């Protein structure tokens, strides 16, 4: 898709992917694997309905930050604070279980 | 390039910018330094007449371009269809009026004298317009001329079906030109006389076992005076209580089941109607051959205009803000593609790109995976300029 958008879309998008550090394991058959992680704008808008239905086939986690870059504080901590509350389940759920 | 096998020629469009030159030796730009190039010499090298259509968006600029490609090549498929019943119409052994002076004027100049056919061709419309335009008009057209196939169809079926009754051998054929009327004698309204037929064999030895019918079998008067095609016919009397026994005690050794009871109009509806759909078929083939000729030539021009339309899609997408330049025409020599395209298509694409470089180019779609499409429409690996197949 990398160069797919560079013609069928003009390359029109201002193409920006980057590598993983230490990715993790895949889920559908539940192993490990490599990506990157691609940033596109925009300011045509059925374009974004395109890749909606070109990328659904492989992988489609849509995602998009904040362009005003302080809604980041609570994006990551509505979730942090979330996270910190499951770490606790599995422990209690093993142990209870194993005893 | 082009798709048809006659004593005709080979054409093909490209999106060539200003910005972009004829790379082949530096010191120069695009409408100079292309001359010869392609080689021979023999070549010539022009441009397309089209100007802007006024548009709002890009994302309509890909609607536009997907419905058009797929009606341009519903309507390519169509005209192959109509080239196939125009020979099955075979006003030649040969194609016919293919090649020959379009619209009665010579074939080679008739799609280079695109100085702007206009028929309805008007700035006024937009893009729309003009596309539901040609989509509709060509509906019409092929449209009827479907209706004329099919009337065609029917009307050589019906032929066919006709020729049969007066095609191959005896007992397979009708009874309306090969018999005259007045031997079936209606003198008595008690006997009824039956024109039954035996094979060669046995034509006499039915002059034996023939008399033990009912009163006044007509003796001494049956006689054989045709040979449908080497058996014979001939007369019988029974009377009007003697018909199914004598069929019975005759088809006991195996004479087909036919008996044409005659009456007068019967051959004179026969023949009435024989003349009738030869007649038909004549006018039918005379007059749909020109009506079908006229229509596939006033056609050509806007089955050309669409496809013109479609590169200056591409163009108005590759490079955008002059929405023309010099998107250039060829017009070369057949069967010389392989060495007459690769390094000017080669030297366009590596301007036309500055970050990948592979051997593998092309336009196919295989459903293998994501990769191997090949179009902007569809997906794409390496494919930077445009063109398409363009032949009569």
């Amino acid at each position: 898709l990398e160069q797919i958008l560079w013609r069928v879309l003009r390359g029109n998008l201002f193409f920006k992917t980057v590598e993983i550090e230490q990715p993790v394991y895949d889920v559908k058959t539940r192993e490990y694997k490599h990506k990157n992680a691609f940033i596109v704008f925009s300011h045509g808008d059925l374009i974004i309905k395109r890749i909606r239905k070109i990328a659904e086939s492989l992988d489609a986690n849509l995602y998009d930050v904040d362009s005003s870059n302080e809604g980041r504080s609570q994006q990551l901590a509505k979730v942090n604070k979330n996270l910190s509350d499951l770490y606790t389940v599995l422990k209690t759920t093993s142990t209870t279980l194993e005893s | 390039m082009a798709t048809a096998l006659y004593t005709a020629n080979d054409f093909i469009l490209i999106s060539l910018p200003q910005n972009a030159q004829p790379v082949t030796a530096p010191g120069s730009k695009t409408d100079s330094w292309f001359n010869e190039t392609l080689i021979g010499g023999r070549a010539f090298v022009s441009d397309f007449k089209i100007p802007e259509f006024k548009i709002g968006s890009l994302d309509t600029l890909i609607v536009e371009s997907e419905e058009l490609s797929k009606v341009d090549n519903q309507i390519g498929a169509s005209i192959g269809k109509i080239i196939e019943i125009l020979q099955g119409l075979n006003e030649t052994s040969t194609n016919a009026y293919r090649t020959l002076p379009i619209n009665n004027m010579p074939v080679p100049e008739y799609l280079e004298n695109f100085q702007w056919q206009t028929r309805k061709f008007k700035l006024d419309k937009s893009i729309k317009d003009l596309i539901t335009l040609i989509s509709n008009e060509s509906s019409q057209l092929d449209a009827d001329v479907r209706a004329t196939y099919a009337n065609y169809n029917s009307a050589k079926t019906n032929l066919a079906a006709a020729e049969r009754k007066k095609t191959g051998d005896l007992s397979v054929r009708s009874l309306h030109d090969i018999v005259k009327p007045e031997d079936f004698v209606l003198n008595s309204e008690h006997l009824t006389t039956v024109l039954v037929a035996v094979p060669k064999s046995l034509k006499s030895d039915f002059e034996k076992s023939y008399e033990t019918l009912s009163k006044n079998v007509v003796p001494a008067s049956a006689s054989v005076i045709a040979e449908d095609a080497e058996y014979v016919l001939f007369n019988v009397h029974l009377f009007k209580k003697n018909v199914q026994e004598f069929t019975t005690a005759a088809r006991e050794k195996k004479f087909i089941p036919r008996e044409f009871n005659y009456s007068e109009e019967l051959i004179d509806q026969l023949k009435k109607e024989h003349d009738s759909a030869a007649s038909l078929e004549q006018s039918l083939r005379v007059q749909l051959v020109r009506l079908a000729k006229t229509a596939y030539v006033d056609v050509f021009i806007n089955w050309f205009h669409i496809k013109a339309l479609r590169v200056y899609v591409e163009s108005v997408l590759r490079y955008g803000l002059p929405p023309h330049f010099n998107i250039k025409i060829i017009a070369v020599p057949p069967k010389n593609l392989s060495k007459c395209k690769s390094e000017l298509i080669d030297a366009f694409g590596f301007l036309g790109g500055n970050a990948f470089m592979k051997d593998k180019k092309g336009k196919i779609n295989k459903q293998d995976t994501s990769l191997h499409q090949y179009a902007s429409l569809v997906d794409t690996e390496y494919e930077p300029f445009v063109m398409y197949i363009i032949n009569l």
